[PDB]
């Protein structure tokens, strides 16, 4: 019942930091396709817009 | 005689447990951030303009000290 204020926190240093973004936003793209065929899974395959959760 | 006991959640369950981002906005526009900058700009300029006229002034008498006392 107190975890969500960590998270909050976390996101408060991190989500909106133009530092962060600029050292993570458009690295490492995948498309859907590579995904797929190169045997990804879990968050790796959702952060290309891939649609499975087991 | 003795009832089974372990751990089980209250009667009428828990309470509801917050998940949801709160990312309050703090809130400030950027037409009144820049007009306080541009005030205290304002501000500061003419402090120093009052300031470095004076200390012309100051500089001027200054001279006029050290020019008397040439001969």
């Amino acid at each position: 019942k107190n975890f969500s204020f960590r998270i909050d926190e976390l996101e408060e240093m991190l989500t909106n930091n133009r530092i962060w973004r600029n050292r993570t936003v458009d690295i490492g793209v995948v498309t859907a396709e590579d995904a797929l065929n190169y045997g990804f899974s879990g968050v790796m395959l959702r952060g290309s817009g891939i649609q499975w959760d087991l | 005689a003795s009832k089974v006991k372990q751990d089980m959640p209250p009667p009428g369950g828990y309470g509801p447990i917050d998940y949801k981002r709160n990312l309050p906005r703090r809130g400030l526009s950027g037409y009144s951030m820049f007009a306080v900058g541009i005030g205290t700009l304002l501000f500061g300029y003419w402090s120093m303009m009052k300031w470095n006229r004076e200390r012309r002034r100051l500089q001027i008498e200054d001279f006029e000290a050290r020019i008397a006392l040439m001969p």
